[PDB]
């Protein structure tokens, strides 16, 4: 009984510590899902103000009142009229005003959840205040704490790149083309270049998001005007024009934009915001050890050996990930090459065979003649070829 | 009343095997099933 | 014309290439990280010498 009560108290304390830093993200995700459910015209101010808030307690009450206004509003060439295009569809009288609206009133409580913690705190940014990464391999619990606390400070650039890649995968348009061009620019440079260019990239995409949503919502139906982009094509059928409009992501009458694009760009927004938040507190951990300019082994390292003293299982995990990781990545790239059917597949095949043919003799730092520098040059060539393949596709 | 001539059976087989579109996946299965069912009977087991 | 050239069904996807890119970017990031100098020390003089 007492042990169960203590466990319950520990669980509620840890979930409260999770909430006091994750309620903002949770409510943002919920609002994004809700606005993906309803993509009508009147959602412009709210997406604009959420984008401004992500870009930057004065902003905490901006959306609190507007959702009440939405709740106030929800209680209130052709083939459609003004109220339906606005987002106010006159439902069947006598059925219900709250027929399918069971989250907006909950969203008000969600804003209260974000507000009660703010009010009671001012009347540190870590769930675990006794964290220590010096000997994270001495306990599996400490390894979990490392994964949950510095798991993003360690690899935030990588997870942002993964988010961009999945956005390209689920995007497949000219926006995907500019995204992969940005990916090519980012992946072929050192840390200083992204240090300088990330602010420009994030402001460009933050400005682009509202314009994307304006393109999504479109134009009023009874505007007595036709989109110019509907008559560029001189001598091809209307389906070709529709395909051209869809690929360039321009508004068209009677469009049914799926929510996958909005989900992807919302996750891009959140990943960029987290990356910038950790980017302000920059240090020396996320810096390459090759800045000195030589390939010789560093005489003294700030970490102990892991190949020996195999104790517990996290040491085994490090050994597996650091000793045979290249085998796993070569397996993945060979599977990707064999999956496709093109000359790019042949390039993947030949590059992976010539990479695997140099097993261990080429992994030697003996001065010159294809040393560690040449190995990294070959790996950078692999990056270049992969980005060329994706951008060409 | 008589057995189907091989020319008519061949023409019917060609018409059945060329009846699909290159967009929808389910039409492939329908055409395959129709061709497989037709191939179960030779020109001697079909009459007109 | 689509019948003549006859693409298989739709296969021009951008899939497994993405996860391959993920794995290789992770590997190249590890190549510029810690514990890897110790890894190559284990490779050198315990496999050949």
């Amino acid at each position: 009984v007492k042990k169960l009560h203590k466990l319950a108290n520990q669980t509620i304390e840890l979930l409260w510590r999770f909430f006091e830093v994750h309620i903002s993200k949770i409510v943002f995700v919920i609002i994004a899902i809700f606005i993906a459910n309803n993509i009508n015209a009147l959602y412009i101010p709210l997406v604009i103000l959420l984008s401004l808030a992500i870009c930057l307690g004065i902003f905490s009450l901006f959306m609190c009142a507007y959702l009440f206004l939405v709740a106030l509003s929800k209680m209130i060439h052709g083939n459609i009229s003004m109220p339906e295009w606005f987002g106010l569809k006159k439902e069947v009288e006598g059925t219900e005003p709250i027929y399918m609206l069971f989250g907006v009133i909950v969203s008000i409580i969600a804003l209260a959840f974000q507000s009660i913690v703010i009010y009671r705190q001012r009347h540190r940014a870590k769930v675990f205040p006794d964290f220590h990464h010096s000997h994270f391999d001495r306990s599996l619990k400490n390894a979990i704490q490392f994964l949950i606390d510095y798991g993003f400070y360690k690899f935030g650039l990588e997870i942002t790149m993964i988010a961009i890649g999945i956005d390209i995968f689920n995007r497949m348009d000219a926006l995907a083309a500019i995204q992969c061009f940005w990916l090519v620019l980012f992946a072929l440079n050192k840390r200083v270049f992204v240090r300088r260019i990330w602010v420009f990239y994030v402001i460009y995409m933050a400005i682009l998001y509202p314009l994307q949503f304006f393109s999504y919502v479109g134009l009023p139906p009874d505007s007595c005007i036709e989109y110019p982009w509907s008559y560029w094509i001189p001598s091809y059928s209307d389906d070709a024009r529709f395909n051209l409009s869809y690929l360039l992501n321009l508004s068209i009458y009677g469009v049914n934009w799926p929510s996958a694009y909005l989900i992807g760009d919302f996750f891009v927004l959140l990943l960029a915001s987290c990356q910038l938040a950790v980017f302000r507190r920059e240090g020396e951990d996320n810096d390459s050890i090759y800045n000195d300019g030589n390939f010789v082994i560093k005489p003294e390292n700030p970490q102990y050996d892991f190949i020996d003293t195999k104790k517990s299982y996290v040491d085994y995990f490090k050994s597996f990930v650091f000793h045979y990781g290249h085998w796993i990545t070569l397996m993945s790239t060979l599977a990707a090459g064999i999956a496709g059917t093109s000359l790019f597949a042949l390039g993947y095949i030949i590059f992976t065979l010539t990479m695997l043919w140099s097993g261990n003799n080429l992994y030697v730092m003996n001065s010159t003649l294809r040393s560690f520098e040449h190995t990294l040059k070959r790996w950078n060539a692999l990056l270049g070829y992969t980005l060329f393949t994706i951008t060409m596709k | 009343l008589g057995m189907i001539k091989p020319d008519q059976l061949a023409s019917l087989n060609q018409a059945l095997t060329d009846s699909y579109t290159t967009r929808d996946t389910n039409s492939i299965l329908r055409s395959r099933m129709s061709v497989s069912y037709l191939k179960g009977y030779t020109y001697e087991d079909i009459l007109i | 014309f689509s019948k003549a050239c006859a693409v298989e069904t739709k296969e021009g996807n951008i899939g497994f290439d993405v996860i391959a890119l993920s794995f290789l970017v992770f590997q190249i990031r590890i190549f510029h990280s810690w514990y890897f100098q110790h890894c190559m020390v284990e490779y050198r003089s315990e496999v050949i010498l």
